[PDB]
């Protein structure tokens, strides 16, 4: 089964060697971070 | 992620503001003129006037 800290923000797993091979593979997946975007804006008035 | 977007927010707000220098100009010219003449009359023993 599943563990993780939010202290540490690290997934614990409970099983499988397999469960070691196939989720150290889910480790890395859903490792990734989101590019910026641009979610708010400054913009410049021109004549308003 | 929130610390990094307002620092972008701010890193937009903070920007220098360019300077006017305003120049008026007023010009008021006046103009006058008039001519005033004309001849009157007058007898005070029986008072008559123009």
């Amino acid at each position: 089964k599943f563990v993780a800290d939010e202290r540490t923000n690290s997934i614990l797993i409970s099983g499988d060697p397999k469960v070691r091979e196939r989720l150290k593979r889910l480790i890395k997946q859903l490792d990734v971070e989101m590019a910026a975007k641009g979610n708010n804006r400054v913009v410049y008035l021109k004549y308003a | 992620d929130i610390m990094n977007a307002m620092l972008e927010v701010i890193g937009q707000l903070d920007i220098r503001r360019a300077q006017v220098l305003i120049e008026a100009l007023i010009v008021e010219m006046a103009e006058g003129d008039g001519i005033n003449l004309g001849v009157q009359w007058g007898s005070l023993e029986s008072g008559s006037v123009i």
